[PDB]
């Protein structure tokens, strides 16, 4: 099988830069790339279906690149509705791997998060933070837990999450270390 | 790396399959073309061999009953069935206008429509731009090959694509095109354009970087070998024309109306020149059965041609006598209206500029079979044209010498008296005949229409002197006798359906009121 | 014009098998290859199967090598996968794709996707939701229901997330009545806090 | 009590500034008319003159290419702009249809638009309700002036419009809508239309009530003492008629094409009788400047006229041969053509198939040599003279006459030679005049299958001709006195522009139409 | 100036009832009179010009009439588009003056209102003001009466009044009647009693707080 | 077509001056005599001053004789009304207004009226409202008094929209202070007291104020 690496895994973007992605795959696979953009609920469609071959019906804004092993998609000059997920998929021979896949999110200004206790199962909940890489801890206790954290607001561009198990909730993130029980 | 190049040009809305003169089909063992026994060739091409990339000249628009009732929308629809991957603007796309194109075929065609050299300007610039491109970056199998279209600078004269277009030379438009493919590491490129085989080999001698050109526009037909129908070939498939730059360039054509399926096969090396190319046009005869899911949505399609068989085409003031006593015996209103259909619909669009000032018409009266009434409000429907010209064949365009039409207009009252079908109604001409002179000279004056004057008049006819007139393909191919025309042709072209042509003349005089009006006399 | 409908999926024990059905509509069916394609929720995809034209050319995932099997009815314009011994790691969203490449020689990604169906996996029975009460924010807990499908309303509604006992769990939160709706149980609850 | 009426009539979409003899301003030092120097003078008129009332009598619709782009929204744009205080329907506002009436000039007046003889039917009749009126109150100054308007009863004749409209006798319905005038307690009516300066003679002897007239559709010059311009008046302004109940009652008419505004001053008693009247039509020459900001609006307004002119309107692939030399001595491309539009534009008598066109209007030939465009411009420099084709009803012997008058003084490149469309017509001009038309054939009407059959002295035909030659121009005095029925029809430039555009690719050919022994 | 006096100052009608509003002039004026409509918030609109010319656009069911001194404005089968303030105006010479105005209302069935009292806000107590508010909800006809009687002692000054237009369906009005005083003021009485007479209403009714 | 637009009103202390402006367009301004309209809040029509089409006939309201001077630019379409010595008594919206008669012997009324600008000649500084609740004692009333504000536009919603039945908001009364007063009530089933939260939002742009005050049972 042909394993198929795509870089980097998250990659916060604002409205009018370019976003640049990375598809490297295990062995030379010629100009045999394509990718994908998927929208949360939506099947993935389409827009790259041969190294730098752009599909019927997408804007000429994104562009393929690379050959052999290394390809590329640049997203230039980036507008809201490209706030998606992006496959790169190997088309050489079966199995026709997939990657890992590259989240274009709305970049923002940091956002401390607002945290809230829930005694019962205790629940811990973070508010209109940003990043999306908070780390939460209970301190009661490792595992027997659970988070969940929302795809990005459509009018916020913020990030919430919520982690189910004193019981006091310890949160580190890069906008503040916050305990309340 | 081998490409395998499948093209068909001039397919001019022939979808069913034609005879083996794209008139109707009536012997379905012996008939020829079709979209759907092109689908099956096509099908089988791409199954067996790796690079295919199927390519269109131009020229699907006008020619039949469907782009009457659809407009082209069935050749957008069939040829996004068959998968095209590109197609060149020819001169009859701009039929119907630029409003006429955009809507039913630069919007629903799925594969790129190329034309380099036409530039849009006015308020139409915005409106255009983007649904046809200069070239298409095509990646065919593990490589990539552009294509540059084209279409004839004639096209202003040839049809009506209105003001707002500009259609620059073929080379100094080209050109600047094959550049930047080479500039974008495209080093196969294919120049499939509506210009015609002249101007394709031109383009091919004077257009550095181009590898192979797919042309259309003249329906010319290029065989190595014993060819496999009627058509004579004007040279070998493909044409090699020696570039400037050294090169070999192949030059392909495919006749006209789905009968051929240009074929060719060229190998590539690394750097994108060509070794060798080699191939002939696939003659899609009753051999290739037709696919069956492409019939049957053809048969689906034809339950509106059905429906707009009784619709109302307009409406006529006048009997249209087109009984056999009036046709076969004098001039009869019917055979003009017929013969100003043929001239009116060859000078609104013309397939070429060799036809573009044709004003003379011969019909033979046997063409005619039932009048139409105007006591029934008027109205002439499709199936009232269809019972006038019942044999369902074309309006073909002929170059004949003084002699040979005044020997056919000596033969059209050869037998005079015994209600043969010779009888020729014409149009632009004015023929007198004395019946009690013998045959062979009974046609005492001839005077034509013409053409190089600046005002066309009835000049007598010129024996030694060269004429274009349009004809049935009944006559051009012999039929009611007329052996003489057969023989001594000098150019054919063949042309639109006939009940089509009326149809539309009728279409467009909304009100019809044809005469007698001295056009055949007897002294 | 183009369309692929999915169908056969659905709740499922396992060690049990499945039949997944998609109709072309829109296409040339026998001229394209046809592929099985698996989202899990809140995952990547994961292309699982794929077959040629005239099933010559077969392939599967290693994942699903010697349990899968693809397979298509021409003349129906259909594409089938039977999916024997299923697994937990098998319940994802499978999406009938087309390849849109002509040549059967060649591979130019999948242009053509269907809605998929959600294939579930799970020794689980269905049943209804527990709701527990939970500036200043408040909310509920919609703990141990089962489908995944669920509606919340009263706003962050948190994706579901698996038990160790195979019950989804749910949170849903406001700033200052929560009403949990689940179809498959026919449940309605509207607990206030 | 003292009342200025300042009246127009007859414009004709004369928008511009025109010449001496009303065709296009050549000359702009010596240039009269247009609706900015119209409304130089009417400002200062309403500045000067306390009770003024500036009315239309009509056929302010069609004339130029002012109506052919525009089609009367210039029309109502810009008596909305001069603030005209009444208009009466006149024939040509239903050039268009009643269609074309409702929507550029009945829905987009400021003004009231009269006519009390006009009467709706079935569908039409809600349609057009309300939107013209038979009479209207006008308060001026202190006082109330009934306007009660009128149109000739040959509008079906002379226009299009329809079936659903009746125009009855304007002494018979003026009468009832001026006696409900006189039931409202007004006593100073003016009666103004459309109908011919004889009507309006009689409208001022029949009906009782009416004080001034003010009227249209004849072109008529009322002047008292030295006309300033080329015109010969008709009769002293205003001309006074004593009516049958012993009042003068003045009647005024300004010409037409703007070149004119008629000027009465009007003095009334306490009883609304007229103690007298007096004026004169004001010349508007070049003496009298252009407002500034009708004249910014006419070129704002005057450049899609320029867009719309220089468009192609179809192709030609042979030369069309207007030159003077071939149409006023043999047959020619451009004489097939016309008659070849006219016959269509009829067709689309309702069997009309014959045509006859003096060679004087064709006066400029098209080149198709530049790639076959045919423009507006090349057509109206074809037939600049702005007229109509209209059908007449002819006996044989009248025309063959014309016929004989068309080659009875060949030689002398006039422009009596006539192009023929469904006639063919062979000559002989070895012998005398009067017999010179060896043999003459028509398209025959009321048959099943139409022929060329020789023409019957005693027989009745319908032929389209142009206004000149229908009114004794060029000569052919027998067609104008012989005409059993004479109904005006569409405008030539319109009718050749229609056809050519239906027609993309024209190729008219010297067929034999006309011949020579 | 022409001082000019306008009758009635309101009139009650409902739809298809025939409307006069009279116009008297100090001094002769002839014919010079125009006629005005005015929607609550929008520019006033010209009906009529001269004293009986008709504005173009507007419905035939507007008359006018009257010379000299009087005028009339007659509206038959009056609609619900007409339910605004009419006005006159004298057109003779500078000054141009306008008439007083004539609001016609949708005529109804009588509604007693509804009296809610308010006391002062804790809030304002503490902002050193009480407001004590008195609404009568949904009551027609418009002429409503309503008194201060604190510690059962009458107030004439010391209170505002507020009245709404015509309810869009229900056709009724709302009265806000607002008796402001020091918070020291406050401080001393208790009643703070609000009484409302009305045609509606058999009795006077009286609501308070009694704090 | 015809279309007139108010320019340059605004708050003007008193004893100061202030010159509104009006463009006309759709019609030959130097043909009509040109008026200006005051309607202070809550009362009828007053005609303030009218100007003649070349300026030669000038009239005044005996109310503001002396003190406004009307004029006309015919060139730039203009029409210009200097007010001097302002007072409270001219808070008014101002309107120009064309008049009906070409002829400049007569006038016909005015048949095209601008939008009007307002004028608030007052000394009170830009303020802020305080709201505060009107507690309720079949249905209860409920309110929220806006008092203590300027100028004069505030907008009251409640429940964000919410509540659009039952919404009586009166108009404002200037206050002794030269202050704006309102009030704004809801009608409301008494059982909906308990559980059904109610919410005043005013709104004052002059201020850039935003208040939500949460009226209450209490
Ligand atoms: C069809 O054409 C092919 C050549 O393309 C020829 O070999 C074959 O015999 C033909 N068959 C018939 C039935 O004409
Ligand atoms: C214009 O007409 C007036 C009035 O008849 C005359 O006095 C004048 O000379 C004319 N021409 C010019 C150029 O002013
Ligand atoms: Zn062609
Ligand atoms: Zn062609
Ligand atoms: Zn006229
Ligand atoms: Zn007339």
């Amino acid at each position: 099988d042909i394993q198929m690496t795509q870089s980097p895994s998250s990659v916060s973007a604002s409205v009018g830069d370019r976003v640049t992605i990375t598809c490297r795959a295990t062995q030379g696979i010629s100009r045999r790339l394509a990718w994908y953009q998927q929208k949360p609920g939506k099947a993935p469609k389409l827009l790259i279906y041969a190294a730098s071959s752009l599909q019927s019906g997408v804007p000429s804004r994104f562009s393929g690149s690379g050959s052999g092993t290394d390809f590329t998609l640049t997203i230039s000059s980036l507008q809201p509705e490209d706030f998606a997920t992006y496959y790169c998929q190997q088309a050489n021979s079966f199995p026709l791997t997939f990657g890992g896949g590259t989240k274009v999110e709305i970049k923002r200004t940091v956002a401390a998060p607002s945290v809230f206790i829930f005694p019962p199962s205790v629940v811990c909940l973070l508010n209109n933070f940003y990043p999306r890489e908070a780390k939460v801890q209970w301190k009661v206790q490792s595992g027997n837990s659970q988070e969940s954290v929302t795809e990005q607001d459509s009018k916020d561009s913020t990030y919430s999450l919520s982690s189910t198990l004193v019981y006091a909730c310890e949160v580190t993130h890069q906008g503040l270390p916050v305990t309340k029980s | 790396w081998e490409l395998t190049i499948l093209h068909t040009n001039d397919v001019h809305s022939r979808l069913e399959q034609t005879s083996e003169d794209s008139s109707k089909c009536v012997n379905a063992s012996r008939c020829m073309g079709g979209v759907a026994r092109l689908f099956t060739k096509v099908q089988q091409i791409r199954r067996a061999e790796p690079n295919v990339l199927l390519l269109d000249a131009g020229d699907q628009y006008q020619g039949t009953i469907w782009f009457t009732v659809y407009k082209g929308a069935e050749v957008a629809h069939f040829m996004n069935a068959l998968r095209y991957d590109a197609m060149a603007l020819g001169n009859h796309e701009f039929d119907n206008g630029v409003e006429g194109l955009i809507e039913p075929l630069l919007k629903e065609a799925k594969f790129p429509i190329l034309s380099a050299n036409i530039k849009a300007k006015g308020p139409l610039a915005s409106q255009i731009s983007g649904l046809y491109l200069p070239y298409k970056v095509l990646p065919v199998g593990d490589e990539v090959v552009g294509i540059v279209g084209y279409t004839s600078k004639e096209t202003p004269f040839l049809s009506n694509p209105g003001t707002n277009l500009v259609f620059e030379d073929e080379i100094t438009a080209l050109q600047p095109e094959v550049d930047k493919l080479k500039t974008l590491n495209v080093n196969k490129i294919i120049a499939l354009g509506h210009s015609g085989f002249e101007m394709d080999k031109l383009i091919a001698q004077k257009v550095r970087g181009v590898d192979v050109v797919v042309g259309g526009h003249s329906n010319t037909f290029l065989y190595t070998g014993n060819p496999p129908s009627k058509e004579v070939p004007a040279g070998k498939y493909p044409f090699i024309v020696t570039s400037d730059d050294g090169r070999k360039v192949p030059v392909v054509q495919a006749y006209a109306f789905g009968k051929y399926l240009g074929y060719l096969k060229i190998e590539f090396d690394e750097r994108g020149n060509v070794i060798s190319s080699h191939g002939n046009p696939i003659l899609l005869n009753s051999s290739i059965p037709e696919d069956p899911s492409i019939k049957a949505d053809i048969n689906k399609w034809r339950i509106k041609l059905d429906n707009y068989s009784t619709q109302e085409l307009g409406k006529t003031i006048v009997y249209l006598d087109g009984s056999s006593q009036s046709c076969r015996f004098r001039e009869c209103n019917m055979g003009n209206l017929i013969c100003d259909a043929m001239i009116n619909n060859n000078l609104r669009h013309t397939d070429e500029m060799f036809w573009n000032h044709v004003s003379m018409c011969i019909l033979n009266g046997g063409g005619i079979r039932s009048p139409i009434d105007e006591r029934n409000n008027g109205t002439i429907t499709w199936e009232n044209l269809a019972a006038v010209l019942p044999f369902g064949g074309t309006f073909d365009l002929v170059q004949l010498k003084g002699s040979t039409l005044k020997k056919a207009f000596e033969h059209s009252v050869h037998r005079y008296g015994q209600s043969t079908g010779e009888f020729l109604q014409v149009g632009g001409i004015h023929v007198v005949y004395d019946l009690s002179r013998k045959p062979g000279d009974r046609v005492v004056k001839l005077d034509v229409l013409c053409t190089k004057c600046r005002v066309p008049s009835y000049d007598p006819l010129k024996m030694d002197e060269v004429y274009k007139v349009i004809l049935p393909n009944f006559l051009a191919n012999g039929g009611d006798g007329f052996q003489m025309i057969k023989d001594e042709l000098l150019r054919h072209d063949s042309g639109d359906q006939d009940i089509n042509v009326v149809s539309t003349y009728i279409s467009k005089m909304k009100v019809i009121y044809p005469a007698v009006e001295g056009r055949i006399k007897f002294s | 014009e183009v369309q692929l409908v999915e169908s056969g999926g659905g709740l499922v024990q396992p060690g049990r098998s499945l039949r997944l059905s998609c109709a072309a509509s829109g296409f040339t069916f026998d001229d394209f290859a046809m592929h099985w394609v698996r989202q899990a929720p809140g995952k990547g995809l994961e292309w699982v199967s794929g077959i040629s034209w005239n099933s010559g050319n077969i392939g599967y995932a290693d994942s699903v090598k010697g349990r899968f099997t693809i397979s298509r009815d021409n003349a129906k314009n259909s594409l089938y996968l039977q999916m024997n011994s299923l697994r937990a790691e098998d319940t994802a969203l499978y999406y009938c794709a087309k390849d849109k490449s002509g040549s059967p020689y060649y591979y130019y990604g999948m242009d053509v996707w269907g809605q998929g169906t959600m294939v579930t996996v799970s020794s689980a029975s269905t049943k209804g939701p527990s709701v527990f009460p939970l500036t200043a924010a408040l909310g509920c807990l919609v703990k141990d229901y089962f489908p995944e499908p669920v509606t919340v309303s009263w706003v962050h509604t948190f994706p579901a997330v698996l038990q160790s006992s195979g019950l989804y769990s749910l949170s849903s939160v406001v700033t200052v009545i929560c009403n949990v709706n689940h179809k498959p149980s026919n449940t309605k609850v509207d607990k206030r806090v």
